[PDB]
C-alpha cells in the first residue's frame, strides 16, 4: 500500500501514555508495556501541563539505556495530542553556529508557551451561477449554496480581484470579505462537463464564523524583529532576538493575559538528552524556570554521575545539584522477561509480522542477555529472512540465522579483542 | 532488448522514439503564512509601542538641532565635538540625520551620489597644487575624503588607460584570466600568435540549477490594511526603493527611459545592468547541438558534411 | 569495399571502488564466492543481502547498521556494492564523518541536511506553458495609472493565439528584454520567460548581429505536460527556506548573493512534510525512502552521536550506514572516555553491528585479479602470485596499489604485460606503510 | 585575523612588499565653458534639415582662453552632464569623456544664495599634460581586482553598502596578476621594485 | 524620420531630419555686473 | 636587464626530473642531480598523472629535512608541463574561516581536474572605415546602422543589428579605431587607432598607442584553449552571475548538488566530445599539518573518479597525528597511510652535494674557485644542504663588494662567520641563557 | 498647492475638525484613507491607523473589498497623561544602526 512521510520508526508504536482516569497504568494500553511506576509519574505531570496553572516546573526522566525514558515522553506528548504546544529537541540541538546556546534555549522555551486568539470573520463561501463585467469597472455577481441563491453588485476593489484570479461560472469560491482572496475550493458536480469536482456549499453564503489560532510566544518575538519576521522564523535567518523586545512582549502579552484578550496556553520543552547541555545552559535552566511564561520542562538521561559538560566537576546525571534541585526525578525501571516479550508482541504489531510463540520466547532471551533495543532490530531483519524464504511466520531458526549475522555490542567488542593490533587506536 | 522499426528508430537518433523536453525545476508554493488581525493590529512592536518610539528618534544625538548645537555653538575654544568630521565629509547636518532614520533608501541615493562626486573630487585633488586651501591654512570641505587619492581609485583608474588595464575584473563579466589566441586566416591557412590578452569563460559552463524552486513565502492576513501593506510590498515597496534596485538609482529609471533615443548611453546600474548568461531562469530548453551528440551516425555525418564541405563535393 | 571506423572520447576513470558492481548474492540470499566484483565477505554480503530487502520494503524509518573491521577489509566496498544493489532510482547518500564540522550552520543541523537528502521524491508535476515567435507585445495602464494587464501574440508552426497575461509576465518580459520576432517561452506555473534565441525567419535581415537565431517552435502556442521530476526533501527545505522561484526583485536577488547554508527551523520541515504528504494522498507523489552512508563514523562529535540518538528515533528518517576501522579509542569531544568503534555505547544499542574481518592470501589473490582486469591490465601467474606474496608481507591496498606502477613499468620496457621482475622491481622503489615505519623508527633522531 | 585565515595574512604581507612601479601621462582639457557653438556645414547631406561636423567648444582658466573642436557626439554627454556656460568642466584627453566641476567663482556673486558649490577659476593652460610615476604594491592589484570600485552595477553597490570583509584570495588571481604584470614589464611600461617584508616579533 | 550620426573618415558628422530641432542650441556667456 | 615577476628562488634551477626516455634517472639532468631512488619513482607517477586512466592514487614522499622532497615534487610539477593543472598547498592553508576543512580539501581537489574547452569563433578584424548610426526623432526605440569595415587587402559594408549597435556605441568605437568584433559572442574589442585618421582629427578626443591596419581576408577565425578547473566550474554555477567569486575567494562550503549536477555535466562533455577533462595533480606540501579530521576526509575523497593524483611531502618522524594524542608514522593515520604509495628520499653524499652547489651556482650565475666548492661543500655537510646554498648569494654579494671577479675561500669563512648556521646559534643561546626569553 | 490639511472626525458622541499637517497627510494618503473611513490619529506621535470603512457606507456596493466597521461608540477626542519608560539601552540600540523607517 501507499507509504506515509511518517513511517515506522522505532518509537511510532507508542499512540499514548496509557492510562485510567484514575491515573493508574494497566498493564499495557495505547501502544505501550510495564513502567508501573514512571508512567503513573508521567500520568500527574501529563495533568499539571494540561491544567497549566503552574509555570517554571520540570520532571527529569532516567535510568539504563533502553527502559523506555524517551518513550514515555513519545507517549505522553501522543496523549497530550495536538493543540497545546510540544517541542522536542535534543540536548546537542542548541549548539548554534549563529546563535548564543543560552539564546537557543530563550528560544526554545519560547516555541513551547502558545497564545490562542479567536477572531470572528466574515467569510462568504457557495458555487458562482454567473458573473458579469462591464467597461472605472462595474460587474455583477451571483452566488449559490445547496439551500438558497444570491445576486451581489460588485465594488471595484472585488472586481480586480475576481479577474485577477481568473473565477468563472461553476467554480465553487470562498472569500474572506475583509481582504477579497479567492480560496476557489473547485467546480461543481454539473459544471465538471467538458481537474478537481465538489458539492456546492450548505448553508446560507455569508458566514460569520469564529476562527480560533495559537501562535508560539517565540512566533510573536520573530514577527517583531525584521522588515518581514515570519519569513526568519521559517529560514532560520534570524538569532539573538534582542532581549527588550521580549521584554515588552512579555509586558503586551501579559496585559492580553489580564484583559482576557488572549489566552496563553503552557506547554511542554522536552530536552531529549540534557545531559549535555554545558554548565553555561544549566545555569541558564537555573533561573529560565523561575518566570511565569515557562512551559513545563521534561528532560531525558541515562547517565551516571558523570562529568559535567564544560567543567571537571561530577555530578548524577551529568546535570549540576543546582538543576536537580529544581526538579522531580522519575526513574524508569530495567525490564522483566513478561515485560520485555509484551514490548515484542506490540512492536511485531506494528511491523505487521507473525512469529511462533518459541521465536518470542528465544527473541526474550536474547531481548534479556543484549538490553532489548538489539532484539526489537532482529525483529525486522528476521521478517525479511522468511520474506527471502517465502516462509508466512518467522520460526526459531530465522531468528537463529539474525542473530548470526547482525552482531550486538558485546559480542561485537568480543569478536573485536581477537583482532585487537589490527584495528587502529585503542 | 529488455517489433524491429524501434531498434531502427533508436539506432537512428533516439529522437524519433523519446524527444528530449524542455526540462525545468520542480515549482511548488506552499500555503502563505497566515497572521491572525489581532497580531497585526495589537501584536506588532513597531505600532504598538510607536508613542515610545518616537522618543527614540527625538532623544537622539542625529536630530539636526542637536548636531549644530555641537558642531557651532561649543563653550570651549578647544573642546571636544562629535560630528566634527560631517565638516569635512561633504554632509549636511540634515544628512546625517536623513542618512541615520530614514534607512537603507537614504544609503543607497547617498551612495550613488558620492560615486558621481568622487570623479570630481579627484580632478581638483591631482590638478590643484597652489599655495594651500586658504592662504595657507585651514582644511576644505570633503580633504578627509582620501579613499580618492590612492593609484587604484576609481576615478584615478578611469583616469589611467593603462592602469585601468591592470583591475580587469569587472563585476558584470565573465573574464577567466589571461590566454594565448591563435587566429587563422581563410587565405593562405596561415595562423599566428596573439599573446597574453583577457579571456571570458566559454559562454556554456554555466549549466547548474536548482531541483526545486519556490515562490518566496508570503504572509497572509485577515484585515484590510494588511492587505495593502502586502500588497504594495509585492509591487515592490516604492517607485523610489523599485527603481533603486531595477535601474540602479531612481535617476538612472528617469535616464533609461530616455537613454533609448540617445546615441552614447551609459549603462544602467540596477538589475538591468546584469545579462547571466542564460537569462534569470533556470529552465534548460534543449541545445540544438544535441541532434548532432545523441546520435554517432548523425555525429559521422557531420564529420563527413565538413569534410566534404572543406574539399567542395556537392 | 573500404571501411570507416572513429572513437576518440576517453572513458571513464577508474576509481578505487569501480569493480564494485553488486553484492554478488544469489536468489536465496546466500553469498555467491565471488560475483558481481566482490569477493569473499560471506556473512557481511549476506547481512547487507538483509538491508537491500530492508530498503526496498520501504516499510521503516531510522533502522541503522555499522559495518565494522580493520582497514582494507572492504566497508566501504559493501557500503558501495548496496549503492549498486538498489540502483540509480533509489537515493544513496554518501558522507564522511568529518563533514559535519561546517563554518556556516551547526553540527547537529549538517546531519540533518544529509537526512533529509537521503529521503527521495518522485513528482508528476504538471507545467502549463506558452512558447512561440512573439508576433505583438502591448501592455495596458490602467487607473489608479499604472501597468496593469498584457497581450501577447505568439506564434508556432501550428497557427497562432493572442494571451492576456499578469502584468509580472510583462516585468519579466521586460527584464529578459523580450521584443516582436524573439522566440520565447514562459511556463505559466512560475511566470517564468525563457528568452530562446531570436526567429529563424529573421536570419537575413543584418549582415552582423549578435543573436542566436533559432527556428520557429512546434505544436500549440500553449500546452500542458507532465514532467517526472526526481527530487529530495532537503531539495523541497533549502529551495523554501532562501526562495529563488517566482519572478520579484526579492527572488531575483536571492539568486546573486552569496548561497549561505542556513539552520532551517522545524516549523518548515513540518510544512514541507504536510505538503508532500498531500502530494502522496493526490496520487502526484511516490516517496522512495533511501539510504544514508556516513564512511569515517567515528569522528562525529559526542554532539553529534548524541543527536543520532533522536535522528535514528523519527518516524521520518532514511536507514543509515554507518562505517568504523577503529577499535576502543577515545570518543570524540569526551576528553578521555573509550568505547567500541570510537562510538558511544548509547548509541551502539540502536546498531545491528555487520563484523568485516581479514581476507586470506587466497582471497587477497582473487580481488588483486579482479582488480587488475578491471584497470585493464594484463598479469603473469607468477607476478600476481608475488603480489599475494606481498599481500601477506603487507596488506591489500599496497598489493593492489603496485598493480599500474607495474603496468607502467612493463610497457615503458616494451612488454604487453607485468612479468614478476616488474613487480619485485616496483616493490623496491616504493615502501609501504609497515617498511616505512622501519626506516622512520631507526633513522628518528632525524627528522 | 578574525575575518581571514593566519596563512592569507602572511600572503597579502608577500604581496605588499613586490611594488609595481608603472609610468603613464596623464592629458586633459578643462575650464569654464564660456560657449558651446554647434558648427554646421554649409550643405547638410541630401535629406537632412541640418549636419554639424563638429562642436566648438569655448575653455578659460587664469592663464587665457581657447576653442576646441570636438565631435558632435560630444552633445549628448554636454546635456547629461547639465552643462552651461560659466561652469568649469573637464575632458579627459585619453577617452573623451567629460565632467562638470560646478560654476564658476567668478559667479559665486551673483545671488545671494544658490544650491551649489562655486569652483575656483582654474590655473595653468586649458590643456594640462604631465607624465607621473604610480607606486602600487601586487597586494593593492590583488584588492583591486578581488573588489571592483566602479560601482555602477547592483552587485557593486550592494557589495560597497555591506560591510567591506577581507577574503581569501585565490592562488588563482595572483597567477592571473602574475601573467599581466609579466606583459607590462616585457613592454617596458612597468618597472618591478621588490621590496622587503620585516615581521618582528616571529 | 531619423537623425543620423556618422563617424566619418576626413571627420565625424551629426545630421537631422527636416523639422526636428536640432537640439544642440548654442549657448554664449552672459556678462556680470563692473563690480560686485 | 629587467626583471620580471618570477626571479631565482628556492627551486628555480629545477627544469624536470631529468629522466630518460626509458624512465631511469640520469646523475644530474634538468637541474636536478643524484638522488636516483625517488626520482626513479617520481617519474613512474609522472608517467601515471600523464597516461591519466585511474584516479584517486595517493604518493607520499618522505625523508630528512633539506634532501629534495619539495625539489623532486617541482621537477614533476615542471617536467608535467604548464597545460595539466599542478596544485600547490602547504598544509597549513585548509585552516580556512570562509569554510570547514573539508570544504577547503573539496577545493583543492577539484581545482587540481582540468576541463580543456577549444572556443573557435570567427572573428571580423578589420580598420574601422566608417560608421554611420540612425536615431528615430524620438521614437519607439529601434535603432539601425552600418559599418564600413577595411584590412590592407579588403573593403566591406555591413548592416547592423542593434544588438550589437548597443555594443560599439558602449565601447565607444570611432572611424580609425582597428577593431575584433567577436562574431559568434556579438563582442567588440579594440585594438588601437590606425595611423592617418589621427591627422584629420578634432582636438584630442583619443591618446593611446597606434596599431598598423590589419592583413588579409576581413573576416577570419580564433582558436582559443580554456583550461577551466572543476572548482572554478563548481563557483561559476554556485549562483548567477558568480565570476567574481573566481578571484575573490568568496564562496565558502558550495552546495554538495553543484559539485553532483557538474559531476554529471562535465563526464556528458566527455561524451559528447565537447570538453576534455584532464586529470591533475594535488601537491599537499608538508602535510603533517592536517588534522585528524581533515586525513578522515581524504580517506573517503580520495575514491572518487573526480580525484587528482594527490602527492604529500612529510619531513615527520614517529608523531602525535595533529588534533589528538596517537603516534603515528609520518604523523599519517594508518587509515590514510594504507591507501598510498611511499618513496623515500635519502641523505646525500659529497659527490652530490657539491654537485647540487655547482648547478646551484649555475643558476645564481655566480663563479667560485674550487678550493671554495671544497670548503662550501664541507660546510654543506657540516652544516644542512640548505645554509651551503644559502651561503652563495651572501658570497657572490661581499665579492661583489670587494670588486672581485669570482668567489674565493675567504669570501666565504667571511660569510660564514657573518651568518650563522642554526647549530652555532643554539649554541650561543646557551651563553646567553639569561638574557633571551622563556627558556 | 499645499499648505495644511483640514479634516473632520464624528463618532456616535459628537463631531470635530482638525488641522493636520502635511506630514500626517502624507500617512493618511499612504493608509489609502478616504472620507468615510474609520480613523485613530495618534495627536503627539502622527500613529495614524485605518481601521476599515464606516457602516454607513457598508451598502455603497453590494460586495466589495473593504472590512466595515461600525461608528465609534467613545468619544472624538480623548486625553491621558501617560508615562513612558524608557531605558539608555533602548536610546543606544535605536541610533547606533541606521533605523528601519521601513
Ligand atoms: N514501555 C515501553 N513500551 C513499549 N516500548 C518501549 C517501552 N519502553 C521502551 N520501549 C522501546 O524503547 C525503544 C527506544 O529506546 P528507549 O527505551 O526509549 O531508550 P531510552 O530509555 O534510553 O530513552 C523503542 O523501540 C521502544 O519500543
Ligand atoms: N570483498 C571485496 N571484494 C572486492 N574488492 C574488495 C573487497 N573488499 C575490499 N575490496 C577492495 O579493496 C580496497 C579496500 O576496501 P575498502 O572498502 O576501501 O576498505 P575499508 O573498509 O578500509 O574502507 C578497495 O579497493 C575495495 O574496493
Ligand atoms: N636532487 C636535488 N637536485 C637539486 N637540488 C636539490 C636536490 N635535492 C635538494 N636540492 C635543493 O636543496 C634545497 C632543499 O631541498 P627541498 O626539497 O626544498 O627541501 P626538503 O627536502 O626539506 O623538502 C632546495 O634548494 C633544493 O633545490
Amino acid at each position: 500500500d501507499v507509504t506515509r512521510i511518517e513511517r515506522i520508526g522505532a518509537h511510532s508504536h507508542i499512540r499514548g501514555l496509557g492510562l485510567d482516569d484514575a491515573l493508574e497504568p494497566r498493564q499495557a494500553s495505547q501502544g505501550m508495556v510495564g513502567q508501573l511506576a514512571a508512567r503513573r509519574a508521567a500520568g500527574v505531570v501529563l495533568e499539571m501541563i494540561r491544567e497549566g496553572k503552574i509555570a517554571g516546573r520540570a520532571v527529569l526522566i532516567a535510568g539504563q539505556p533502553g527502559t523506555g525514558k524517551t518513550a514515555i515522553a513519545m507517549g505522553m506528548a501522543q496523549a497530550l495530542g495536538p493543540d497545546t504546544p510540544f517541542t522536542a529537541i535534543a540536548g546537542s540541538e542548541i549548539f548554534s553556529l549563529e546563535m548564543s546556546k543560552t539564546e537557543a534555549l530563550t528560544q526554545a522555551f519560547r516555541r513551547s508557551i502558545g497564545v490562542r486568539i479567536k477572531e470572528e470573520t466574515e467569510i462568504i463561501e457557495g458555487e458562482v451561477v454567473e458573473i458579469q463585467i462591464d467597461r472605472s469597472k462595474v460587474g455583477k455577481l451571483t452566488l449559490k449554496t445547496t439551500e438558497m441563491e444570491t445576486i451581489y453588485d460588485l465594488g471595484t476593489k472585488m472586481i480586480e480581484s475576481l479577474t485577477k484570479d481568473k473565477v468563472q461560472a461553476g467554480d465553487v469560491i470562498t472569500i474572506d470579505k475583509a481582504t477579497g482572496k479567492i480560496s476557489k475550493l473547485g467546480r461543481s458536480f454539473t459544471r465538471a462537463r467538458d481537474t478537481k469536482f465538489v458539492q456546492c456549499p450548505d448553508g446560507e453564503l455569508q458566514k460569520r464564523k469564529e476562527v480560533v489560532h495559537t501562535v508560539s510566544l517565540h512566533e510573536i518575538d520573530v514577527i517583531n524583529s525584521r522588515t518581514q519576521g515570519f519569513l526568519a522564523l521559517f529560514s532560520g535567518d534570524t538569532g539573538e532576538i534582542k532581549s527588550e523586545v521580549r521584554e515588552q512582549i512579555n509586558a503586551k502579552v501579559a496585559e492580553w493575559r489580564e484583559e482576557g484578550k488572549a489566552e496563553i496556553i503552557p506547554g511542554v520543552l522536552f530536552i531529549d538528552e540534557v545531559h549535555m547541555l554545558d554548565i553555561e545552559s544549566f545555569s541558564f535552566l537555573n533561573r529560565a524556570l523561575e518566570s511565569d511564561m515557562a512551559p513545563v520542562l521534561i528532560m531525558a538521561t541515562n547517565r551516571g554521575i558523570t562529568r559535567i559538560r564544560g567543567t571537571s566537576y561530577q555530578s548524577p546525571h551529568g546535570i549540576p545539584i543546582d538543576l536537580l534541585d529544581r526538579l522531580l526525578i522519575v526513574s524508569t525501571t530495567p525490564y522483566s522477561e513478561k515485560d520485555t516479550k509484551q514490548i515484542l508482541r506490540i512492536r511485531c504489531e506494528e511491523e505487521d509480522v507473525e512469529m511462533s510463540e518459541d521465536a518470542y520466547t528465544v527473541l526474550t532471551r536474547i531481548g534479556l542477555e543484549t538490553s532489548l533495543r538489539y532484539a526489537i532490530q532482529l525483529i525486522t531483519a528476521a521478517s525479511l529472512v522468511c520474506r527471502k524464504r517465502k516462509g508466512t511466520e518467522v520460526q526459531v531458526d530465522d531468528i537463529k540465522r539474525v542473530y548470526s549475522l547482525f552482531l550486538d555490542e558485546s559480542r561485537s567488542t568480543q569478536y573485536m579483542k581477537e583482532y585487537q593490533d589490527a584495528f587502529l587506536f585503542n | 532488448k529488455n517489433l524491429v522499426m524501434q531498434f531502427r528508430k533508436v539506432c537512428n537518433h533516439p529522437e524519433l522514439f523519446e524527444r528530449q523536453e524542455t526540462w525545468s525545476p520542480f515549482h511548488i508554493s506552499l500555503k502563505p503564512y497566515h497572521i491572525s488581525k489581532f497580531i497585526y493590529r495589537h501584536g506588532q512592536i513597531r505600532v504598538f509601542n510607536h508613542s515610545r518610539d518616537r522618543w527614540l528618534r527625538v532623544l537622539s544625538p542625529f536630530a539636526p538641532d542637536y548636531i549644530q548645537r555641537s558642531l557651532f555653538h561649543r563653550k570651549g575654544i578647544n573642546e571636544e565635538s562629535c560630528f566634527s568630521f560631517l565638516r569635512f565629509i561633504d554632509i549636511s547636518p540634515a544628512e546625517m540625520a536623513n542618512l541615520m532614520l530614514q534607512g537603507l533608501l537614504a544609503r543607497w541615493l547617498a551612495l550613488f551620489l558620492s560615486l558621481k562626486a568622487s570623479y570630481r573630487l579627484h580632478q581638483l585633488r591631482s590638478w590643484g597644487a597652489p599655495e594651500g586651501e586658504s592662504h595657507q591654512r585651514y582644511l576644505r570641505n570633503k580633504d578627509f575624503l582620501l579613499g580618492v587619492n590612492f593609484p587604484l581609485s576609481f576615478p584615478n583608474l578611469c583616469s589611467c588607460p593603462l592602469l585601468k588595464s591592470l583591475v580587469f575584473s569587472s563585476h558584470c563579466k565573465a573574464v577567466s584570466g589571461y590566454s594565448d589566441q591563435v587566429v587563422h586566416q581563410r587565405r593562405s591557412a596561415t595562423s599566428s600568435l596573439r599573446r597574453c590578452l583577457l579571456t571570458e569563460l566559454p559562454s556554456f559552463l554555466c549549466v547548474a540549477s536548482p531541483r526545486v524552486t519556490a515562490v518566496p513565502l508570503d504572509s497572509y492576513c485577515n484585515d484590510r490594511s494588511a492587505e495593502y501593506e502586502r500588497r504594495v510590498l509585492k509591487e515592490g515597496g516604492s517607485l523610489a526603493a523599485k527603481q533603486c534596485l531595477l535601474n540602479g538609482a531612481p535617476e538612472l529609471a528617469a535616464d533609461w527611459l530616455n537613454r533609448r533615443s540617445q546615441f552614447f548611453p551609459e549603462p544602467a546600474g540596477g538589475l538591468w545592468s546584469i545579462r547571466p548568461q542564460n537569462g534569470w531562469s533556470f529552465i534548460r530548453i534543449p541545445g540544438k547541438e544535441s541532434l548532432i551528440t545523441d546520435s554517432g551516425k548523425l555525429y559521422a555525418l557531420d564529420v563527413l558534411l565538413t569534410r566534404l564541405k572543406s574539399q567542395g563535393h556537392r | 569495399k573500404i571501411e570507416e571506423v572513429k572513437s576518440t572520447t576517453k572513458t571513464q576513470r577508474i576509481a578505487s571502488h569501480s569493480h564494485v558492481k553488486g553484492l554478488g548474492l544469489d536468489e536465496s540470499g546466500l553469498a555467491k564466492q565471488a560475483a558481481s566484483g566482490l569477493v569473499g565477505q560471506e556473512n557481511a554480503r549476506e547481512a547487507c543481502g538483509v538491508i537491500v530487502e530492508l530498503i526496498k520494503s520501504k516499510k521503516m524509518a531510522g533502522r541503522a547498521v555499522l559495518l565494522a573491521g580493520p582497514p582494507g577489509t572492504g566497508k566501504t566496498a559493501l557500503a558501495l556494492a548496496i549503492a549498486q544493489e538498489l540502483g540509480s532510482k533509489v537515493p544513496f547518500c554518501p558522507m564522511v564523518g568529518s563533514e559535519v564540522y561546517s563554518t556556516e550552520i551547526k553540527k547537529t543541523e549538517v546531519l540533518m541536511e544529509n537526512f533529509r537528502r537521503a529521503i527521495g521524491l518522485r513528482i508528476k508535476e504538471t507545467k502549463e506553458v506558452y512558447e512561440g515567435e512573439v508576433t505583438e507585445l502591448t501592455p495596458c495602464e490602467t487607473e489608479n495609472k499604472t501597468i496593469s494587464h498584457v497581450i501577447i501574440g505568439l506564434k508556432t508552426a501550428k497557427g497562432t493565439k493572442q494571451l492576456k497575461l499578469d502584468p509580472s509576465i510583462f516585468e519579466s518580459l521586460q527584464k529578459e528584454r523580450v521584443e516582436a520576432g524573439d522566440v520565447i517561452y514562459i511556463e505559466a506555473n512560475s511566470g517564468a520567460v525563457k528568452r530562446q534565441g531570436r526567429c529563424d525567419t529573421y536570419a537575413t535581415e543584418f549582415d552582423l548581429e549578435a543573436e542566436e537565431y533559432v527556428p520557429l517552435p512546434k505544436g500549440d502556442v500553449h500546452k500542458k505536460k507532465e514532467i517526472i521530476q526526481d527530487v529530495t526533501l532537503h531539495d523541497l527545505d533549502v529551495a523554501n527556506a532562501r526562495p529563488q522561484g517566482g519572478q520579484d526583485i526579492l527572488s531575483m536577488m536571492g539568486q546573486l548573493m552569496k548561497p549561505k547554508k542556513t539552520e532551517i527551523t522545524d516549523k518548515l520541515r513540518g510544512e514541507i512534510n504536510k505538503v508532500v504528504n498531500k502530494y502522496i494522498d493526490q496520487g502526484i507523489a511516490e516517496l522512495v525512502p533511501g539510504v544514508l552512508f556516513v564512511d569515517e563514523v567515528h569522528m562525529l562529535d559526542i554532539e553529534c552521536f548524541t543527536y543520532l540518538h533522536r535522528a535514528l528515533e523519527s518516524s521520518i528518517a532514511p536507514i543509515v550506514i554507518f562505517a568504523s576501522n577503529r577499535g576502543n579509542c577515545v570518543i570524540r569531544g569526551t576528553e578521555d572516555i573509550t568505547s567500541p568503534h570510537g562510538i558511544p555505547l548509547d548509541l551502539l544499542d540502536r546498531v545491528m553491528i555487520i563484523r568485516t574481518m581479514l581476507y586470506t592470501p587466497q582471497e587477497m589473490k582473487q580481488i588483486i585479479k579482479i582488480r587488475a582486469q578491471t584497470e585493464g591490465i594484463n598479469i603473469s601467474e607468477e607476478a600476481l602470485n608475488h603480489l599475494g606474496e606481498i599481500g601477506t608481507k603487507t596488506t591489500l591496498r599496497y598489493s593492489v596499489q603496485l598493480l599500474t606502477p607495474a603496468n607502467l613499468l612493463a610497457k615503458i620496457n616494451g612488454k604487453d604485460s607485468i612479468e614478476k621482475e616488474h613487480v619485485e622491481e616496483i616493490s623496491e622503489l616504493f615502501y609501504d606503510a609497515k617498511s616505512s615505519a622501519k626506516i622512520l623508527a631507526d633513522q628518528q633522531d632525524k627528522y | 585575523s578574525t575575518e581571514i585565515k593566519k596563512t592569507e595574512v602572511l600572503m597579502e604581507n608577500f604581496r605588499r612588499a613586490i611594488g609595481l612601479r608603472i609610468k603613464e601621462t596623464k592629458e586633459v582639457y578643462e575650464g569654464e565653458v564660456t560657449e558651446l557653438t554647434p558648427c554646421e556645414t554649409e550643405n547638410p547631406m541630401g535629406g537632412y534639415g541640418k549636419t554639424i561636423s563638429h562642436v566648438i567648444i569655448g575653455l578659460k582658466t587664469a592663464k587665457g582662453t581657447k576653442q576646441l573642436k570636438l565631435d558632435p557626439s560630444i552633445f549628448e554627454s554636454l546635456q547629461k552632464e547639465r552643462v552651461e556656460a560659466g561652469d568649469v568642466i573637464y575632458i579627459e584627453a585619453n577617452s573623451g569623456a567629460v565632467k562638470r566641476q560646478g560654476r564658476c567663482d567668478t559667479y559665486a556673486t551673483e545671488f545671494d544664495l544658490e544650491a551649489e558649490e562655486y569652483v575656483p577659476l582654474p590655473k595653468g593652460d586649458v590643456h594640462k599634460k604631465k607624465e607621473i610615476i604610480q607606486d602600487v604594491t601586487l597586494h593593492d592589484l590583488d584588492v583591486a581586482n578581488a573588489r571592483p570600485q566602479g560601482g555602477q552595477d547592483i552587485l557593486s553597490m550592494m557589495g560597497q553598502l555591506m560591510k567591506p570583509k577581507k577574503t581569501e584570495i585565490t592562488d588563482k588571481l595572483r597567477g592571473e596578476i602574475n601573467k599581466v604584470v609579466n606583459k607590462y614589464i616585457d613592454q617596458g611600461i612597468a618597472e618591478l621594485v621588490p621590496g622587503v617584508l620585516f615581521v618582528d616579533e616571529v | 524620420p531619423m537623425v543620423r550620426y556618422c563617424s566619418g573618415a576626413q571627420g565625424s558628422t551629426l545630421s537631422f531630419p527636416p523639422g526636428v530641432p536640432a537640439p544642440t542650441a548654442v549657448s554664449q556667456r552672459p556678462s556680470p555686473s563692473g563690480p560686485p
